[PDB]
């Protein structure tokens, strides 16, 4: 996702 | 039987909420961490992208950080956020 990433 | 409010792990029971600030179903909670519920939760709890609050069971759970500034949370560029898989805690939908 663009969005957002897993930390 | 009881509802948690913070220290999530699965197999939590969980009142979820429609948030007015981000527009997004949330857990309710005293942490001061954000726990989204993942979009691939809502048809198992009946929701939709309307209603205001529902209980659920925790089955996963996921730390991630925004990268864009307009996302589907409304969080700020960077924040940190939970997002949260959960079912209803007896109905196999
Ligand atoms: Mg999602």
């Amino acid at each position: 996702s663009s969005e957002f990433e897993v930390v | 039987e009881k509802i948690a409010i913070r220290d999530f792990q699965v197999g939590d029971l969980v009142l979820i909420i429609l948030d007015e600030r981000h527009d997004n179903y949330v857990l309710f909670t005293v942490s001061p961490t954000l726990y989204f519920l993942h979009s691939e939760s809502l048809p198992a709890l009946d929701l939709k992208p309307r209603r205001p609050w529902v209980l659920g069971k925790v089955m996963e759970k996921e730390y991630c950080q925004a990268k864009k500034a307009q996302n589907r949370f409304k969080v700020p560029l960077g924040t940190k956020f939970y997002r949260v898989k959960a079912v209803s805690w007896n109905k196999k939908v």
